[PDB]
């Protein structure tokens, strides 16, 4: 199968500024019929993939002129003259010259915005999870940027790395921020053998770590 | 215009066969075009699987040929994907699409998990806090397979909501969702987490009660 | 939709 390679895998762009993606194929995409069936596809968070470009440079219906495709043979480019927030998502180049049709490795476009500190919130095990004999401690880190962040769980001052489930939302096109969930799963009995539960986040927006903490013997 | 809508079993046992339906609305699949199945693996890789054209002619990705078939029912305006000898590696989001013949429009996709693990309903826990804003949470734990649907106040609360992708831990999924409102909105105005797990026919409504 | 080589 024809291999499609994209560069870069990641793109961070300011609104109103140009963005571009390179695509390369393992062999020429120029068909015997004289045409080059190179396509571009956009997948926004929470939406179906959507056609942007076909035949290297032809615009699909509803696609703004801001999008521009070019290239030939094995080398192709997608250019967005003026980036808007709705442009964030994952971008795929793919070829339809050769059978089977094949897709390239995606490029993720993120909207570069001003730095924003995380809203950090800690949650002791719910009175419902505890009664049922369970104990999960949860830390939300909401609406921050950039994505770079350090989050540590400390139980009785001791850093925990086992049983820590971290999950990230896609960048929110409404505020260009990220949010992350951190969950430490214990048992009812282990939770009861410790006192202090601390979520500590390090982010460039603050010189001191953002710390949320609770003590069992105070709830 | 044309609407595409995928449907089928969300969980199939290894070695058995996968069966998916794409229901088309607004246009007869017999009129024109090629009707494709494409799948997206965890990690977002896309693979074209094959198509059936308006005449009923099929074409399959050579990597799957001995294992795949695409058929149709012109009376129902549907076409179908059939994938045999499935393994966990066949776990993916399956999309139907159409083009002339290169795909031009895509469906919403449907998740298909291939595994021997058993269906398990989720436990749903309300996360109440211990600033100007206040964050509430919902913890959906120990379910299988994906997906669940989660809403706040039966969907009437959508702003300030962050629903995090499920993480698979020990053949069980955990998912969480947060909602942020003004500090003087809750608990004066009640907030409830609604979780549906179609696989187990589960539907839970858990109100976020403030802690003592 | 415009016709491509496969159509």
């Amino acid at each position: 199968d024809v291999v499609m390679t994209q560069t870069p895998l990641s793109l961070s762009v300011t609104i109103g500024q140009p963005a571009s993606i390179s695509c390369k194929s393992s062999q020429s995409l120029l068909d015997s019929d004289g045409k080059t069936y190179l396509n571009w596809l956009l997948q926004r968070p929470g939406q179906s993939p959507k056609r942007l470009i076909y035949l290297v440079s032809k615009l699909a219906s509803g696609v703004p002129d801001r999008f521009t495709g070019s290239g030939s043979g094995t080398d192709f480019t997608l250019k967005i003259s003026r980036v808007e927030a709705e442009d964030l998502g994952v971008y795929y180049c793919w070829q339809g010259t050769h059978f089977p049709w094949t897709f390239g490795g995606y490029t993720k476009l993120e909207i570069k915005r001003a730095d924003a500190a995380p809203t950090v919130s800690i949650f002791p095990p719910s009175s419902e999870q505890l009664t049922s004999g369970g104990a999960s401690v949860v830390c939300f880190l909401n609406n921050f940027y950039p994505k770079d962040i350090n989050v540590k769980w400390k139980i009785d001052g001791s850093e925990r790395q086992n049983g820590v489930l971290n999950s990230w939302t896609d960048q929110d096109s409404k505020d260009s921020t990220y949010s992350m969930s951190s969950t430490l799963t214990l048992t009812k009995d282990e939770y009861e053998r410790h006192n202090s539960y601390t979520c500590e986040a390090t982010h460039k927006t603050s010189t001191s770590p953002i710390v949320k903490s609770f003590n069992r013997n105070e709830c | 215009d044309v609407q595409l809508q995928e449907s089928g079993p969300g969980l199939v046992k290894p070695s058995q066969s996968l069966s998916l339906t794409c229901t088309v609305t607004g246009y007869s699949i017999t009129s024109d075009y090629a009707w494709s199945w494409i799948r997206q693996f965890p990690g977002n890789k896309l693979e074209w699987m094959g198509y059936i054209n308006y005449s009923g002619y099929t074409s399959y990705n050579p990597s799957l040929k001995s294992r795949i078939s695409i058929t149709r029912d012109t009376s129902e305006n549907q076409f179908f994907l059939q994938l045999h000898s499935v393994t966990p590696e066949d776990t993916a989001t399956y999309f139907c699409a159409y083009g002339n013949y290169l795909p031009a429009y895509w469906g919403q996709g449907t998740l298909v998990t291939v595994s021997a693990a058993k269906t398990t309903a989720p436990s749903v826990y309300p996360l109440a806090p211990v600033g100007s804003s206040v964050t509430l949470g919902c913890l959906v734990k120990g379910y299988f397979p994906e997906p669940v649907t989660l809403t706040w106040n039966s969907g009437s609360l959508s702003s300030g909501v962050h629903t995090f992708p499920a993480v698979l831990q020990s053949d069980l999924y955990t998912l969480s969702s947060s909602v942020t409102v003004t500090s003087s909105t809750w608990p004066s105005q009640s907030i409830t987490c609604n979780v549906a797990h179609p696989a187990s026919s589960t539907k839970v409504d858990k109100k976020i009660e403030p802690r003592g | 939709l415009e016709l491509d080589k496969w159509a």
